[PDB]
């Protein structure tokens, strides 16, 4: 009001509302991981030049598991955060392992330049994606060498990102025509390299797997992982269901689903009972309970003593909004008492509800009326301050009455009254 | 050349075949506009031909005009007005004939009576009729109440902070709105609660022949209501009742399913009466019980008991027509009145129609407010209708730029709802002031405006309850 | 919030982005304003037409319109200046003290039906006098008073009387 | 009586589509018109 004094009546001086108790995250069931399994636990392993792709899609992708293994010497990724794969989904991913030397394996990221950059593995300068890699000194290597692994010593041009060179044949590097055999200027353009148990760290053979995430337009098929939580029903809640979010109260619903149909749908378009990802239930959708909040107060000049409506609401709620129980036992009694009337319109507390009626002072809803009123006993006094109350009660329609019809009377009255009464009227506004 | 296009449907319930109006073209211009010259030969009969007419109002196609007058059913405009009729036919029977089409026709303005005025005769009615017809007045409107910020920035503090530099537009908004709210309540006090004691009938019901049992209330019903009135409830959609909605049962995609709760969802919320149904039915039943056993005089100030025969007395005294008519007919009058009162019985309950303007007051209202929800789907020049996708996807410094344009939208939206809001309610005061009057001077006394009370020298009226809304039965005097 | 502040703040080029923020949002608000005073306009000029109206009928002549000049029988009105408004002092007539009283529409004398010319019928018990139907006042049922329509047999309601006849003094005194 | 569309988009197809963009502003606005339209016709039927 903007104001020391307010005048008898109701007032709306703020807004109720719920808050959410916890936030809940939630992705679909966890079923048709990708197959990372047959990658990074795989037997056997591609030679650098020719290196194993294996495109990974239709899944819910899994990273968690490489990122937190001890198992893996390094892991990095460049375009994105490691940690945000889980959440982040890609629209295609291939996965390149090789086995490469391990003063190599720094080769592998983008705008890098060497033996394997150039001529081997190539990756994009803007490459997307993320590098793993674990030595396998136990495994690959050979006491005698493990040969088996080659890299390409010549090419006729500089390799593009994400080429592979298979080729056997033999590279003329000179004019002579090698005819398909190694000679003066001929030579298999490829080099093996001698992995042995005994070398040492950048010696040994290691495995690297690297997932670049095209991203185009085109439908995501390999997202990330879901972390869920329970699901809570029966109560005010923050809740994020596959695509959408909102607060509300989940309850069982009696509702029919097509097995193909996700979420329901207001006539008005709104989020009505959503399909649990996890269980096939229907869940109905209820915006958690709020309402106005008005004040009932007499004048100031007569008292200070309030009582207040929660429009729209159970008398339930308002314990439990506040956390009764943790407060303070002063503000304890607030909550619940024997002095809280439930009406039609809301919860009115602070009013001590009566049988009788009265004409209504200040108007509350649903024909329920609040006043000040308090019963006086003195000589010669008007009602003074005493054990006043706020009370609140079917408002009276007036003195209920009857008129003794009949066939045969009437009513005539013998004298009258002249009366002058006050009808006011606004007649202009003023010339702004 | 262009103009707007209107069908004439006679009704899906009657018949598919239609009529099609362009509005002012000249017929010629019609063919080009259909692709006369892709399309097959099927659709090239339906371009040209007879079976054109040319209007003031424009090139209309499907229709016959017919030289015959008849009363307009449909207007085109211009005086215009189409039908669908059947010419005779034969006898019902499977058989090979042509019937039922759409006409057009110049419409009547009725039948022309032409009145043998002369030099020195009069025409004096010999009998009369005691008729009653049904007056519908919107009263009130559904108390809606709407928080800006729910509305505009709903559980969103980065958005809750954008709208804190609007100023003080919510706060006058909301001050609108609940300034409509009392009004409505006042509407309602006035109209109804024009009575200060609350009077109730007596047990017996010997009103000189007169039979009021349907328009008093039945103590009986849940709720002390009246059985006319109680079709009236019936006819109408009553938003919600109970006031209690269980929440759980509500959370989800379904729940919208139920309209009020997604309603409950987005702010809005509708504040009942304060007059409450019940409490209504009162009134309706005192302002009803004192017209009847006391005449006008519980209008002036204490209620005076008269028998009911004598009141008739006074009204015909009202009219100019002398007590000795009543008496000397009082057992056809009250006839007449009491079969007049069973008609309304069949008419209210045959038409949904004859409650359209209340039905009105409803639609308007609901059509309001789904185009109100209906906007929060809308992009504006936004990336995207959801609050919280912004939030996720942008970083503020963007972010605040796109809600941003998002709160002018809704904002535009509510101001557009208010200020509609306003104006239907000023709409809704001057008939309930109308009502109010109607009451006032038809009810509690008898009115001498003609054509005020319904067409005829009136006698008096009985109110009866309805939804934001009431009807008056006004008994009118018609000479036979 | 300050123009002022803008104009020394800002070069025109950067200051116009800046200022029609402020004009956009402001011209809305006078806009919202003027299409609340027209409304509100609307509302006192349908008073206005209510007020003129009153003055028409209450003031200017004594208003048939029950509840119109205030509740009851009304009499008159004195129009008074106000603030931006007027207000009237309307004189109404309101029945103080009443008394109950047996009724009949009619009475015979010969067998014949009496109306009331003006009045009701009523009596103090012993004897039937009939009166005007707001204050109460007795009256000698005579002839003068009364006036002929039909007989006793459709009445419903008629009882026996005696009507008084003046002329019948006259001649034989 | 008023189409938004020409009065606002006028055989613009680029200008219609971020119109629809603004929800049922028009289709409101339309509607009002004439829903004002026929309520003079109506003030004409009950006068006369």
């Amino acid at each position: 009001l903007k104001s020391f004094t307010v005048e008898k009546g109701i007032y709306q001086t703020s807004n109720f509302r719920v808050q959410p108790t916890e936030s809940i995250v939630r992705f679909p069931n966890i079923t048709n991981l990708c197959p990372f399994g047959e990658v990074f636990n795989a037997t056997r392993f591609a030679s650098v030049y020719a290196w194993n792709r294996k495109r990974i899609s239709n899944c819910v992708a899994d990273y968690s598991v490489l990122y937190n293994s001890a198992s893996f010497s390094t892991f990095k990724c460049y375009g994105v955060s490691p940690t945000k794969l889980n959440d982040l989904c890609f629209t295609n991913v291939y996965a390149d392992s090789f086995v490469i030397r391990g003063d190599e394996v720094r080769q592998i990221a983008p705008g890098q330049t060497g033996k394997i950059a150039d001529y081997n593995y190539k990756l994009p300068d803007d490459f997307t994606g993320c590098v793993i890699a674990w030595n396998s000194n136990n495994l690959d290597s050979k006491v005698g060498g493990n040969y088996n692994y080659l890299y390409r010593l010549f090419r006729k041009s500089n390799l593009k990102p994400f080429e592979r060179d298979i080729s056997t044949e033999i590279y003329q590097a000179g004019s002579t025509p090698c005819n398909g055999v190694e000679g003066f200027n001929c030579y298999f353009p490829l080099q093996s390299y001698g992995f042995q148990p005994t070398n040492g760290v950048g010696y040994q053979p290691y495995r690297v797997v690297v997932l670049s995430f095209e991203l185009l337009h085109a439908p995501a098929t390999v997202c990330g992982p879901k972390k869920s939580t329970n699901l809570v029903k029966n109560k005010c809640v923050n809740f994020n269901f596959n695509g959408l979010t909102g607060t509300g109260v989940l309850t069982e619903s009696n509702k029919k689903f097509l097995p193909f149909q996700q979420f329901g749908r207001d006539i008005a378009d709104t989020t009505d009972a959503v399909r649990d990802p996890q269980t096939l239930e229907i869940l109905d959708i209820t915006p958690c309970s709020f309402g106005g909040v008005s004040v009932i107060t007499p004048g100031t000049n007569t008292s200070n003593q309030v009582a207040v409506l929660y429009q729209g609401v159970n008398c339930t709620e308002v314990p439990v909004a506040i956390h009764a129980d943790q407060l303070t036992p002063t503000w304890r009694v607030y909550s619940t008492g024997s002095n809280v009337f439930q009406t039609r319109a809301g919860c009115l507390i602070g009013a001590e509800h009566v049988n009788n009626s009265y004409e209504c002072d200040i108007p509350i809803g649903a024909g329920i009326c609040a006043s000040y009123q308090t019963q006086t006993n003195s000589p010669g006094s008007a009602g003074s301050v005493a054990s006043q109350s706020i009370i609140a009660y079917t408002m009276s329609l007036g003195a209920e009455n009857s008129v003794a019809y009949s066939n045969n009377s009437i009513a005539i009255p013998t004298n009258f009254t002249i009366s002058v009464t006050t009808e006011i009227l606004p007649v202009s506004m003023t010339k702004t | 050349s262009f103009g707007g296009v209107s069908v004439i449907t006679p009704g899906t319930n009657t018949s598919n075949q239609v009529a099609v109006l362009y509005q002012g073209v000249n017929c010629t211009e019609v063919p080009v506009a259909i692709h006369a010259d892709q399309l097959t030969p099927t659709w090239r009969v339906y371009s040209t031909g007879s079976n054109v007419f040319q209007t003031r109002a424009g090139c209309l196609i499907g229709a016959e005009h017919v030289n015959n007058s008849y009363e307009c059913d449909i207007p085109i405009g211009a005086g215009i007005c189409a039908s669908y009729q059947t010419q005779t036919n034969s006898p019902g029977s499977a058989g090979s004939v042509a019937s039922q089409s759409i006409i057009a026709y110049t419409m009547s303005l009725g039948a022309e009576n032409s009145v043998a005025y002369s030099n020195n005769s009069i025409a004096i009615p010999t009998n009369f009729t005691i008729s009653v017809t049904t007056e519908i007045l919107p009263v009130s409107m559904t108390k809606t109440s709407v928080d800006c910020t729910m509305y505009i920035c709903g559980d969103s503090t980065e958005c809750s902070n954008l709208l804190l530099q609007y100023g003080s537009f919510c706060t006058q908004l909301n001050r609108a709105l609940t300034g409509i709210a009392v009004e409505q309540d006042k509407n309602t006090q006035e109209v109804f609660a024009q009575v200060k004691q609350i009077y109730k009938t007596p047990p017996i019901k010997d009103f000189g022949g007169f039979n009021f049992s349907q328009i008093l209330p039945d103590p009986s019903k849940p709720s002390k209501r009246s059985f006319i009135e109680d079709l009236l409830f019936n006819k109408v959609t009553l938003a919600d009742a109970g006031f209690i909605k269980q929440y759980g049962d509500c959370l989800g995609d379904i729940a919208a399913r139920d309209l009020i709760c997604a309603q409950k969802f987005n702010g809005l919320t509708v504040l009942p009466p304060l007059l409450t149904d019940e409490m209504i039915a009162q009134y309706t039943s005192a302002l009803l019980a004192g017209t009847i056993t006391s005449g006008w005089t519980f209008g002036a100030g204490a209620a005076l008991q008269i028998p009911f025969a004598m009141q008739m007395a006074y009204r015909f005294n009202g009219i100019g027509v002398t007590q000795n008519v009543l008496y000397e007919n009082q057992k056809l009058i009250a006839n007449q009145f009491n079969s007049a009162i069973g008609k309304i019985q069949d008419s209210l309950s045959s038409t949904a129609s004859a409650l359209g303007k209340l039905q009105d007051v409803v639609n308007q209202n609901a059509q309001a407010l789904n185009t109100l929800v209906k906007q929060l789907s809308s992009n504006f020049g936004a990336i995207s209708s959801v609050l919280n996708d912004i939030l996720s996807r942008l970083d503020p410094p963007e972010a605040e730029v796109q809600i941003d344009r998002l709160i002018t939208g809704r904002l535009q939206s509510l101001q557009t709802y208010v200020t509609q809001q306003l104006i239907r309610a000023a709409e809704i005061r001057a008939s309930a002031n109308l009502a109010a009057t109607k009451m006032s001077e038809c009810v509690l006394g008898q009115s001498k405006r003609v054509d005020f009370c319904g067409k005829g020298y009136h006698l008096m009226s009985f109110p009866q309850s309805a939804p934001h809304g009431v009807v008056f039965l006004h008994v009118t005097y018609v000479p036979a | 919030s300050v123009l002022n502040d803008i104009l020394s703040r800002l070069d025109p080029p950067e200051a116009e982005v800046q200022i029609d923020r402020l004009i956009t949002g402001r011209l809305q608000s006078l806009q919202t304003y003027v299409t609340q005073q027209l409304i509100r306009a609307a509302e006192i000029r349908a008073s206005a037409n209510l007020a003129a109206t009153k003055m028409s009928e209450c003031v200017l002549g004594q208003s048939k319109r029950v509840d119109f000049c205030g509740k009851g029988y009304h009499l008159m009105s004195f129009p008074q200046s106000a603030p931006h408004g007027v207000v009237f002092l309307h004189v109404t007539y309101v029945p103080a003290q009443e008394k109950n009283f047996t009724t009949a529409p009619a009475i015979c004398h010969d067998g014949k039906a009496h109306f009331p010319r003006e009045g009701v019928f009523v009596s103090n018990g012993t004897h039937w006098f009939v009166t005007q139907r707001n204050f109460y006042e007795p009256q000698i049922i005579t002839t003068d008073n009364t006036f002929v329509s039909g007989n006793c047999d459709v009445v419903i309601g008629i009882v026996n009387n005696t009507v008084y006849d003046p002329l019948q003094p006259e001649l034989d005194s």
